[PDB]
């Protein structure tokens, strides 16, 4: 009825503007770290990815550009529940991104 | 075109398509689904057959129910992200 | 000039009971790892 | 604040396609980090005055009195070394924090004592955390001795000397330990 | 490969930096007391260069789709899918035509494999 209302100051035009914008962000592997603060994580913002699950679908699939936000993509739907949205992968990880970079 | 879903054959021309069969990938199947302990799990076949049978009889014939939709099913399972002893002590301590 | 010889030298002692409490604890931790089961308790203590 | 954290604005560095030598200064004047009393900075207000007046960097600064930051120790293309200092003579110097490049982040550096103080504090906490929410669950007794109350104790299941006038195994340890020396007994 | 004439282009606008690379020798070589011998380089890109602008005509000989007619190639695409829309389920319709006897077939050599073991025990 009022959840808009509920924003402090937001409300906002939103759209697929800063969404996608931010998701070429979440691509990068030394992004996963930060999220282990309270920005984001197992909380409330589980919600987040539990809704930006419509990539898959057609049209909002097209504007996809860098697949390592698809594997970012991959690591949601694997369980991040694990070390993946915890302690997994230092560096590495990046490496691991650097590889399917490399291949 | 289902010949694009056949084009996973083609990723397969991208890609090895997975290691497929392994007794490890019935490892970690024996951890995963019912039941458990390849042998036990074997006087269970007869059960299993069984869980073939009317286990399975469920089908569709029901409202679509418009709540469930869409994304917020996983939102239900973050509902589980949050609703869902001796050595334990001096585990935790170690 | 004296405060580079603290430095090594009370650094040194420091890094000595650094050496002394993380590798005791190793043998502290290992002791908890003769557990089949129960810990003993005084002993414990007598770590702490 | 001035330890690990992000503080980035990369397009600068994208511009400039890195750091030179007193341009350095110039992401680092974007920085918190740079002060305004600084000599780089009030003879940043002489390059507002005099301009031309300011050679490289420490002819300039450490002849003038007052907070500074200046260089030493080059670490390319990453790191270069650049200390926080406080003149107080064209030739003496009070020498404070060195600043540094920590790539597109430039961080204070940490005492010594605050990291240590981090690890006792945490050390000693761990010790009291295991005296915290574990203690008090092997009641003493006389008798009895320690006791371990249990819903169902399995899972598993200073005194008297003179007295009365499992081996789980079947003596099946024995028995492994013939299955050694008879897996190869044909063999050996 | 593909574009192909992109990489005829390697050997344009990268042959014109190896112009480049053939301008680089008269600096201040001369007075400075061989730069003849630059000459049969010279010579020697005379060759090169050229053989290689042949090499770039003997790909433009071979553009894939020479009918040039992407308005009725994809119409060719539309044919071939003609024929492989149909053979989809088709060819796989087949896999299970084949179980639901084979499977049960496999299982009747399991049934030789009961004889089979009667003969192992005489």
């Amino acid at each position: 009825e009022t959840k808009w209302l509920l924003s402090k100051v937001p409300d906002d035009k939103s759209r697929f503007e800063i969404e996608l914008e931010f998701v070429q962000m979440l691509s990068n592997p030394w992004y996963l770290n930060f999220l282990a603060q309270h920005k984001y994580f197992e909380d409330e913002a589980f919600l987040q990815y539990l809704e930006y699950m419509e990539y898959w679908r057609e049209p909002e699939y097209v504007k996809f550009i860098i697949y390592p936000t698809c594997l970012h993509m991959l690591t949601l739907l694997k369980n991040p529940q694990f070390r993946n949205d915890i302690s997994r992968a230092d560096l590495s990880k990046q490496v691991n991104d650097e590889i399917y970079y490399e291949w | 075109d289902a010949d694009i879903s056949s084009l996973s054959l083609s990723l397969d021309p991208e890609i090895i398509g997975g290691q497929n069969n392994f007794l490890e990938n019935n490892l970690q199947q024996i951890f995963q689904k019912i039941i458990q302990e390849r042998g036990p799990f074997r006087d269970l076949k007869e059960e299993d057959l069984q869980k073939e049978l009317q286990k399975e009889s469920i089908k569709d014939e029901s409202s679509a129910k418009s709540s469930e939709t869409e994304n917020v099913l996983e939102f239900a399972t973050l509902d589980s992200k949050r609703n869902v002893d001796s050595q334990a002590y001096k585990k935790e301590l170690i | 000039d004296i405060s580079t010889e603290k430095t090594v030298e009370s650094l040194e002692a420091i890094r000595h009971r650094i050496a002394q409490i993380v590798q005791s604890l190793t043998h502290f931790l290992a002791i908890l790892h003769q557990s089949e089961s129960l810990s003993p308790w005084p002993t414990i203590h007598k770590n702490f | 604040d001035l330890t690990s954290i992000q503080w980035r604005m990369p397009e600068w560095v994208q511009s400039m396609g890195g750091l030179r030598t007193e341009n350095v200064l110039e992401y680092f004047s974007q920085s918190p980090f740079y002060s305004h009393k600084s000599n780089n900075e009030m003879l940043k207000m002489q390059s507002q005055f005099n301009a031309l007046d300011l050679g490289d960097l420490n002819s300039q600064l450490k002849r003038l009195t007052g907070i500074q930051f200046v260089i030493i120790h080059e670490r390319p293309p990453f790191l270069w070394v650049i200390q926080k200092q406080n003149r107080l003579n064209e030739n003496e110097v009070k020498p404070l924090t060195v600043y540094f490049v920590c790539n597109e982040n430039i961080y204070m550096a940490p005492n010594a004592y605050t990291l240590l103080a981090t690890r006792m504090l945490n050390a000693t906490y761990c010790f009291q955390k295991a005296l915290t929410k574990i203690e008090k669950f092997p009641q003493y007794n006389p008798q009895e001795g320690y006791t371990y109350p249990k819903l169902s104790n399995d899972n598993l299941e200073e005194n008297k000397n003179q007295s009365i006038e499992p081996e789980d195994f079947s003596v099946v340890r024995a028995f492994m330990q013939s299955l050694h020396s008879s897996k190869e007994a044909p063999d050996v | 490969m593909a574009c192909r004439c992109t990489q005829l282009q390697d050997t344009i606008d990268e042959v014109a930096t190896q112009f480049y690379s053939s301008i680089h020798y008269l600096s201040s070589h001369h007075d400075f007391v061989s730069a003849e011998e630059l000459q049969f380089a010279q010579r020697d890109l005379a060759k090169d260069l050229v053989t290689k602008f042949m090499q770039i005509d003997t790909l433009i000989n071979q553009l894939p789709g020479i009918s040039t007619a992407p308005k009725h190639q994809l119409e060719k695409i539309k044919k071939l899918q003609n024929s492989i829309e149909e053979k989809q389920l088709e060819r796989k319709s087949l896999e299970s035509e084949n179980e639901d006897l084979k499977l049960q077939l496999a299982k009747r050599i399991e049934t030789f494999g009961r004889l089979s073991c009667v003969l192992f025990q005489p």
